[PDB]
């Protein structure tokens, strides 16, 4: 699968002959293929079939993600304890089974963990079969002369192949005889076009000829024949799918900030270990000893709650964005958005509200203005001219759509049309101000319409005429006014006809303008009266040939008509600019109009110029002013189907306002891959196929819902409900609101590992007895910590997150060393000497001072030394000191509780003082309510000596955390003052996280 | 990026910072930690104002006291071959540790020691737990005492022809006063004969029935020659106030003991306020595993 051959621009052998075709693949032109040879290029060639993905099974990624960073040293510690075990059964007899229980719960603790990791890397991806869905079941294909119905995958290069109006192209074909067929190239093109497909040959790109049929298209009329040059995984949809599928996944934003810690926490963690080994051994500890203190300090270290905080975290921020009307397919799309500096979105259906009402009308060398409020409370627009009738005529005529059954009730003008929002506007004015349309319309009945043509770019149609006195053929049409202005030579002018001088052709120009600078699209209605002599009423025009004079029409008027935009989109594009997110407007109508709506939403702000603009002004050439003056621009589509790869580079890389006109959305595609490379993190916004290659390859793919079609939205990550614009904003809000949160809660989760972490290494250092066992540990970092670490993620805004810059992935990143020098520097070391505070404390109650305390362990472990002397002399077993070291365990835990909360406190703001945000955060309260309750409970449950060993308190312990809580608290306070005093100072860049 | 980050020479940085910036991060983390110290020490200083140096505040995870002996086993296990000298050396260097401490010559003058009841006697109350009186004074307990475990006569203490001792010991308690069980109708077998009331008994059994017999005749000395603690040492005043203080002791010689097989010999001292445990086998009784191979 050569991606480089496939990102190439297609190629082909469109500019040949007939006969030049069938030679190439053997072929007849009037008998087709045989059975026989047909069966022979079956077998040479393969099927007719895009192939099946190359796929990934379940166990692997699951598996995979049982191995990664904090659950291999989980895994050496269950090993380690599995070890010691095996050394203890082997050595004593009665052996406790405490190292089996520990083994067995940090085994689960990495098997659950999995889970969450699985949940958060999902990646559900069903392309190839949504293309599959594509191909008709069975082709029409004439061999040895008979036409035959077969299974499309039997289609081969070289057979005759006829397609009728409604069937889907089964292959690449080549066009040998058309009968007024039209096809509909949604997929390369973007548009609902109907371009013809003629035999002869007509443009260069063979994208752009009609001689070419291609697969993943539809005839919507006519039929036609054609030879097959392309079949299988080799057709136009072909290298569309197998791209589609192919391209490599890779590694979002979040993902590359999570491998960046669990470096960082695996440094420390080896640093500490192999170290604290080798000194195990410099010191004479036997090996039973050193595997307990390397599983003590490999739990320690791993903060064994964290990842999992995190993927629920994310999963509450989704889970607020689908109340905001934006679905997630991924979980880590939510971060993307905030990430993102680049959009590339479209006009149609998304900024504007697409709904449409008839405007302005150009008639009579004369600007005529419409009502086009709801209740129909203004000014009519002088309805006695002959010409205003001859205009009601043809829009009338000429116009396709229908009210839905049964409006009979509703107004004229919130009734429901079945069409395009065109014909749908033109419908209800003549309904409004010409009485019933289906009368008007059966009072004329239409003989023959030849519907919109991509090439043509009009709609026309010969009616029969209703004059009881004149029995002749009336013909209709409707298009662009440039293309409708070719194709005349007279003027209704107040009813008689006059010629076509260029006074009023450059009337009908500046009237264009008028209605074009006042963001509308504006129409052109031409009619003519076909002579009965030469087309009697008995002649049938089919749609074949000319039958109809295409010029020499008699033009009558122009007809504008009112998009409207949307609520929040000024507000949106100016929330982007705030923000530094570069807007460009892509879409398909005229760039007369298109300057028009970019004055309109933002995209051109009031001040910035173009290149005419600056010419226009200072009535000079356009060759002569320098492009660096000129702030924004407007690119045409045939010129970008005529731009090299760094031009495109440049024009992203010198200009901040750009808007494409007349595009294709398939061009959309290279615009897409031309933001990216320069450094910035890319979204879109689409609703067909023609969008699905850009976007795969984008950072995060918005597409349409609504309106949207499957293979769209099954191939994008994100999903839009109501197909609006400023939801697009709300997701990059919420983007950023989840990401200051997550550095809260990190910041909070990892201090206090160091008052886990300081026992140990006094353990070895001092010689002391063991302040805070393993099993206490676990009961920390995976008991009272998880309930306000989930909390930390409701937090509000502090300042406003719309208006500042896009953060740099090179630079500023999720866990830095500011961090670090905050919780494992400060924070956590004053919660470390609480710990100590009240262990002391404990011994020094019951007898043990802390003179006597440094040295004891040799025998303070031992367990047969039934006698050891206190301070003041008295004599303690093994297991009476064992009970005091546990409950000098159960207070360090209770003491990790207290300083936790101040460390909740102050991690709930990160700038702003707390008598400012507010405790308007209900989980923050219910966690610290909780985490009180639990540890009482674990202290003061009968039986919690034979499980967890944590024997209850004496009232007067549980305040020696207290001060340092109530210190920690006004440390941060101030902390977060010189912050807000001094910006830029020393507490910023040395404190600011 | 491997050299650069490391040592750059246009900005004259070291690791990521300059000279200066490396020297106000270590001041600031001097000062801090230095303030973190200080209040530390303060709130220890304050505990050490909190507490008396006469008396433990809590004394309720020492109330029933342990039985612990002279022998160092270590799985409660005593094996020794009656041949080879060095298999028991490890024990008569603990023994010896321990009756080490009463020799005579320690016990002598008025000061601190005093002459007591050569036959077991009440308690003897030297007052409060104060300063006032000066050092209180402690009875005397002779190591001749202990008639043929004392390591004056056959310093090995038996262990050399098949006929171990063990001396056992009480744990001191700060103001524990020792109270032996009545008289009355209810009371074990053993403990009917010898009702002397001063003296609190230690007797020694076999875990299981069957052991009974490959047992033999298990022969006690102690003060007056009961099997037992005389009332009169104590209570205990501690440390601070009773340095040069001795807690009376009993031997167990193990007469008659089966060779080649290995015997499980539990001890247990009976008395009101001595209460034993499932879990910590050596509060009040004891367990041991002789076994003397020749
Ligand atoms: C408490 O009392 C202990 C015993 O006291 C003795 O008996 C009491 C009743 C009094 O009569 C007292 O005056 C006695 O001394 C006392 O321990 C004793 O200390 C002495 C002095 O070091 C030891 O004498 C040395 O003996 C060794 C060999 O010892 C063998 O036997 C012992 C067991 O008894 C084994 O443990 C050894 O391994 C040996 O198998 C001699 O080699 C050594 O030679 C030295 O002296 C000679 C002159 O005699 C010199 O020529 C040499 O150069 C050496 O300098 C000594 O003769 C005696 O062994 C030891 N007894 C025991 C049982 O260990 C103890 O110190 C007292 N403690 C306190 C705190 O008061
Ligand atoms: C602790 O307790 C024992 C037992 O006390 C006895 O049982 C208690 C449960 C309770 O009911 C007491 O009231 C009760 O006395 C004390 O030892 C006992 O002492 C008596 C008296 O000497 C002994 O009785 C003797 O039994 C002999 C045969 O076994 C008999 O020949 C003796 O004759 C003597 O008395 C008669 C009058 O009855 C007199 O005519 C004789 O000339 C001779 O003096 C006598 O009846 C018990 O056997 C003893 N019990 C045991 C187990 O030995 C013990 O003294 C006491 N200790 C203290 C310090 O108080
Ligand atoms: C008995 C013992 C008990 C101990 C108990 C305490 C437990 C230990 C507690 C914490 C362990 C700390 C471990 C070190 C942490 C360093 C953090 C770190 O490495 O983070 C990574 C950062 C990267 O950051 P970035 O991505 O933003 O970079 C962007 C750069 N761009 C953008 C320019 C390209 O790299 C950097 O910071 C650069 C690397 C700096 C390394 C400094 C090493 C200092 C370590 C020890 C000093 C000890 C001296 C003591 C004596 C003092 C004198 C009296
Ligand atoms: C010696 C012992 C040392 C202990 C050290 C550890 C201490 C840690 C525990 C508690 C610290 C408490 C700190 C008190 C802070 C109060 C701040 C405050 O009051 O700021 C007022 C705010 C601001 O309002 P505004 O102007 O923005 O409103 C605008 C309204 N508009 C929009 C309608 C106009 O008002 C609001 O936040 C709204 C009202 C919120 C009321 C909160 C009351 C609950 C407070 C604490 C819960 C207790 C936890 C106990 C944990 C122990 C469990 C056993
Ligand atoms: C919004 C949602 C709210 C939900 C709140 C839920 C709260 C749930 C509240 C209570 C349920 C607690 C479970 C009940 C346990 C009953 C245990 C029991 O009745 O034991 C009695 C016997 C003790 O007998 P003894 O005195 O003769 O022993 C003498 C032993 N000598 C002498 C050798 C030392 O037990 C024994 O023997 C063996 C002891 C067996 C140990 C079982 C303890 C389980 C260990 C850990 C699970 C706790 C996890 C925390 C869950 C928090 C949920 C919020
Ligand atoms: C926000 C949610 C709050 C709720 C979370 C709960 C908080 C605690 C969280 C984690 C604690 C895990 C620590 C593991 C400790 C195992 C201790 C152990 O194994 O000690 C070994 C003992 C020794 O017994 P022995 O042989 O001497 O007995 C002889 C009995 N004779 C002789 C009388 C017959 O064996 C025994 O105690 C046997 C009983 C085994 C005890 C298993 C306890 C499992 C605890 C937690 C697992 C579930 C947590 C899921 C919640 C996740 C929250 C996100
Ligand atoms: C910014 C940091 C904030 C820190 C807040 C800390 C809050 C602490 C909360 C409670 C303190 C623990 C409770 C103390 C209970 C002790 C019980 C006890 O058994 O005590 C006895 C000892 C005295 O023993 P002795 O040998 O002299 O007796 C001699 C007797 N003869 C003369 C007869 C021989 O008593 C003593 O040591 C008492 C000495 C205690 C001195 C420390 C004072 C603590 C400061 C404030 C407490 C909070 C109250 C106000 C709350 C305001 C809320 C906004
Ligand atoms: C049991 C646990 C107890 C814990 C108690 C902890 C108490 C210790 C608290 C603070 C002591 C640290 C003071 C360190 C002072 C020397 C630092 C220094 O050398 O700084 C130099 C800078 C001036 O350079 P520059 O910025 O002009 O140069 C610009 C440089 N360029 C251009 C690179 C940006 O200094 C500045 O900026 C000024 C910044 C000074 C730092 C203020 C931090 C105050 C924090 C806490 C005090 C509150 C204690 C409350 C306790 C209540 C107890 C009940
Ligand atoms: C990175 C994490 C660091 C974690 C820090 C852990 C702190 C513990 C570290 C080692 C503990 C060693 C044991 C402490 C005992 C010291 C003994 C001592 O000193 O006995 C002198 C006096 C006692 O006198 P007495 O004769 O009246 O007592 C009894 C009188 N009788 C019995 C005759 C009645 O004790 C006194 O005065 C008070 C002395 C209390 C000892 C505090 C010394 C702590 C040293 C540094 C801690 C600061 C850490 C800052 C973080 C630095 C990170 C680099
Ligand atoms: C010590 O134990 C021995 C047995 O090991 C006892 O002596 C035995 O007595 C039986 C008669 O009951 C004789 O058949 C054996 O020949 C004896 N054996 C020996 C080695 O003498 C002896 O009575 C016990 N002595 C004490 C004081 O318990
Ligand atoms: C047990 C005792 C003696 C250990 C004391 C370790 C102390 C001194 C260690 C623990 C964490 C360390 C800090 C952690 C993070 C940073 C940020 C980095 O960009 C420069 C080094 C700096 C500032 C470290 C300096 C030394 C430090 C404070
Ligand atoms: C606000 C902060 C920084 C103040 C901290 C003050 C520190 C440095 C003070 C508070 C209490 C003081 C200690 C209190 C008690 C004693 C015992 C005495 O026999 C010698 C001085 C000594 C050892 C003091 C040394 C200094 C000390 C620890
Ligand atoms: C603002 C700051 C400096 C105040 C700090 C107050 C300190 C000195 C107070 C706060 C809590 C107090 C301790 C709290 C609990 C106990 C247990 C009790 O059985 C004896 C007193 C003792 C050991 C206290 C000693 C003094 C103490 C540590
Ligand atoms: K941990
Ligand atoms: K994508
Ligand atoms: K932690």
């Amino acid at each position: 699968d050569l991606d480089e051959l496939k990102k190439e621009v297609s190629m082909d052998d469109h500019k040949l002959s007939l006969d030049e075709l069938h030679n190439k693949y053997g072929t007849d032109l009037t008998r087709g293929l045989t059975n026989a040879r047909a069966k022979e290029i079956l077998a040479r060639d393969g099927p007719n079939s895009l192939t099946p993905p190359p796929t990934t099974p379940e166990w692997i990624k699951f598996c995979r993600q049982l191995f990664g960073g904090f659950s291999i040293l989980l895994w050496i510690g269950a090993i380690l304890c599995f070890l010691a075990y095996g050394i203890q059964a082997a050595t004593e007899d009665e052996p406790a089974n405490d190292n089996l229980y520990l083994g067995v719960v940090l085994s689960t603790v990495v098997i659950v963990t999995g889970c969450f990791s699985y949940y958060q890397e999902a990646k559900s991806s069903r392309i190839m079969d949504s293309f599959k869905n594509m191909v008709p079941q069975q082709a029409l294909v004439i061999r040895d002369g008979e036409k035959s119905t077969i299974n499309a995958e039997f289609v081969v290069a070289g057979d005759l192949v006829e397609v009728k109006g409604g069937d889907r192209i089964p292959a690449d074909l080549r066009i040998i005889s058309a009968h007024g067929c039209k096809v509909d190239n949604s997929s390369l093109t973007g548009e609902s076009e109907p371009q013809t497909r003629s035999p002869e040959f007509s443009s260069e790109n063979p994208l752009e000829t009609r001689n070419i049929a291609f697969f993943s298209t539809n005839c919507v009329e006519g039929t036609a024949r054609g030879v097959v040059v392309y079949t299988g995984d080799r057709t136009v949809m072909g290298r569309i799918a197998t791209l589609a599928s192919g391209l490599e996944v890779g590694r979002t934003p979040i993902a590359i900030e999570i491998e960046h810690f669990i470096h960082i926490i695996t440094g420390v963690a080896v640093f500490l270990g192999v170290s604290f080994f080798i000194l195990s051994l410099i010191l004479g500890y036997s090996w039973l000893e050193a595997v307990i203190f390397l599983i003590g300090i490999i739990v320690a270290n791993v903060p064994e709650g964290l990842l999992a905080t995190v993927t629920v975290c994310l999963t509450l921020t989704a889970k607020r964005m689908a109340r905001k009307n934006c679905l997630v397919k991924n979980l880590e799309a939510v971060e993307t958005l905030g990430s993102t500096s680049t959009i590339c979105s479209d006009k149609t259906g998304t900024l504007t509200q697409n709904r449409m009402t008839v405007a302005h009308m150009w008639f009579d060398n004369q600007i005529h203005e419409a009502d086009t409020t709801e209740n129909q409370s203004g000014a009519a627009f002088d309805k006695t001219s002959a010409t205003w009738s001859a205009l009601s005529r043809i829009a009338a005529l000429c116009n396709r759509a229908v009210f839905q059954a049964g409006q009979d009730n509703v107004p004229i003008l919130k009734r429901s049309v079945a069409g395009d929002a065109s014909e749908s506007a033109l419908l209800k004015c003549i309904e409004l101000c010409c009485g019933s349309v289906q009368g008007m319309r059966d009072r004329n009945p239409k003989i023959v319409e030849i519907p919109f043509n991509s090439t043509n770019k009009y709609q026309l149609s010969i009616h029969e005429n209703e004059k009881s006195s004149e029995s002749r053929y009336l013909l209709v049409m409707k298009g662009a006014p440039e293309r409708i202005l070719d194709r005349c030579s007279t003027i209704l002018l107040n009813g008689a006809e006059e010629p076509l001088k260029e006074d009023m052709k450059e009337a009908f120009q500046n009237a264009y303008l008028e209605l074009g600078g006042l963001g509308e699209r504006v129409l052109g209605f031409c009619h003519f009266a076909l002579p009965e002599d030469k087309y009697n009423e008995g002649y049938p025009f089919d749609a074949d040939e000319p039958n109809f004079p295409t010029t020499d029409l008699c033009f009558v008027g122009l007809m504008a008509m009112i998009d409207p935009p949307r609520a929040a989109v000024p507000d949106a594009v100016g929330k982007c600019r705030s923000a530094g997110i570069k807007v460009i407007m892509v879409t398909g109508d005229h760039p007369i109009t298109a300057k028009a709506i970019a004055k309109g939403v933002g995209i051109i702000s009031e001040g910035n110029e173009t290149i005419e603009d600056i010419a226009a002004r200072l009535n000079i050439p356009i060759g002569q002013v320098n492009p660096r003056d000129a702030k924004a621009c407007v690119v045409h589509g045939s010129d970008l189907k005529d731009l090299s790869t760094e031009v495109l580079d440049d024009i992203l890389h010198y200009h901040t306002e750009i808007v494409f006109a007349r595009t294709s959305p398939q061009q959309k595609l290279i615009i897409v891959e031309g933001c990216q490379r320069q450094g910035a993190i890319v979204a879109v916004t689409g609703d067909g196929v023609n969008d699905s290659p850009a976007l795969k390859k984008a950072d995060i793919g918005v597409a349409m819902g609504i309106s949207g079609s499957d293979v769209s939205k099954q191939a994008a990550d994100m999903i839009l409900l109501d197909d609006n614009f400023a939801s697009i904003v709300t997701g990059v809000e919420e983007g950023r609101l989840i990401f200051d949160n997550l550095k809260k809660s990190i910041a909070y989760t990892l201090t206090s590992n160091i008052p886990e972490i300081t026992p140990f290494l006094v353990f070895i250092i001092g010689n002391v007895p063991l302040p805070l066992g393993t099993v206490t540990i676990l009961c920390i970092d995976l008991g009272t910590d998880m309930v306000p670490a989930i909390s930390l993620a409701y937090e509000q805004a502090e300042s406003d997150i719309m208006k500042r810059q896009p953060r740099n992935p090179k630079t500023d990143k999720l866990v830095n060393e500011r961090l670090i020098s905050m919780a494992y520097g400060q924070i956590g070391m004053i919660q470390a000497l609480g710990g100590f505070f009240s262990y002391f404390v404990i011994l020094a109650e019951n007898g043990f001072l802390p003179m006597d305390l440094i040295g004891k362990r040799v025998r303070w472990d031992d367990r047969w030394i039934s006698d050891v002397e206190d301070s003041f002399g008295q004599q303690w077993t093994y297991e009476q000191r064992k009970i005091v070291e546990f409950t000098c365990h159960t207070s360090f835990f209770i003491s990790i509780v207290v300083v936790q909360w101040a460390d909740l406190i102050i991690c709930k703001t990160r700038r702003n003082s707390i008598f400012q945000q507010g405790m308007k955060n209900k989980i923050l309260i219910f966690g610290l309510f909780e985490e009180t309750a639990l540890a009482a409970f674990l202290s003061y449950c009968p039986g919690t000596d034979v499980a967890l060993r944590m024997y209850p308190l004496k009232p007067s312990w549980w305040f020696c955390a207290f001060p340092y809580s109530l210190i920690i608290f006004l440390y941060d306070e101030m902390r977060r003052f010189i912050i807000r005093r001094s910006p830029g100072g020393w507490v910023e860049q040395e404190t600011y996280y | 990026g491997w050299k650069k980050f490391l040592w750059d020479s246009e900005k004259k940085e070291f690791l990521g910072r300059t000279g200066s910036s490396w020297f106000k991060i270590f001041l600031f983390y001097l000062i801090f930690y230095g303030c973190l110290a200080g209040i530390f020490i303060g709130t220890i200083q304050v505990l050490l104002l909190t507490l008396s140096d006469f008396e433990p505040k809590y004394q309720d995870r020492v109330a029933p006291p342990g039985l612990s002996h002279a022998p160092y086993a270590i799985k409660t296990e005593i094996s020794f071959s009656i041949s080879n000298p060095k298999s028991y050396e490890s024990f008569v260097k603990s023994m010896h540790k321990l009756m080490d401490l009463y020799n005579e010559s320690s016990q002598a003058g008025n000061s601190p020691f005093e002459d007591c009841s050569d036959t077991p006697a009440d308690y003897i109350k030297r007052g409060d737990l104060d300063d006032s009186q000066g050092q209180k004074k402690a009875c005397r307990f002779s190591r001749m005492w202990l008639k043929n475990c004392s390591g004056l006569d056959d310093t090995t203490y038996g262990y050399a022809e098949g006929k171990p001792c063990v001396v056992a010991k009480l744990n001191r308690i700060i103001g524990f006063y020792p109270k032996p069980l009545k008289n009355t109708t209810d009371l074990p077998e053993e403990l009917q004969a010898n009702y002397n009331q001063y003296v609190l008994p230690l007797r020694c059994a076999a875990k299981r029935e069957e052991d009974r017999e490959k047992i033999g005749s298990i022969e006690y000395f102690g003060l007056g020659g009961y099997a037992g603690f005389p009332l009169q040492y104590y209570p205990y005043y501690g440390k601070r106030l009773q340095k040069k203080y001795l807690q009376p002791l009993l031997a167990i010689q193990f007469t008659n003991l089966t060779q080649n097989m290995e015997l499980r010999i539990e001890c247990k001292v009976y008395g009101e306020n001595i209460d034993y445990s499932e879990k910590d086998r050596f509060r009040g009784r004891f367990e041991v595993k002789i076994e003397v191979k020749s």
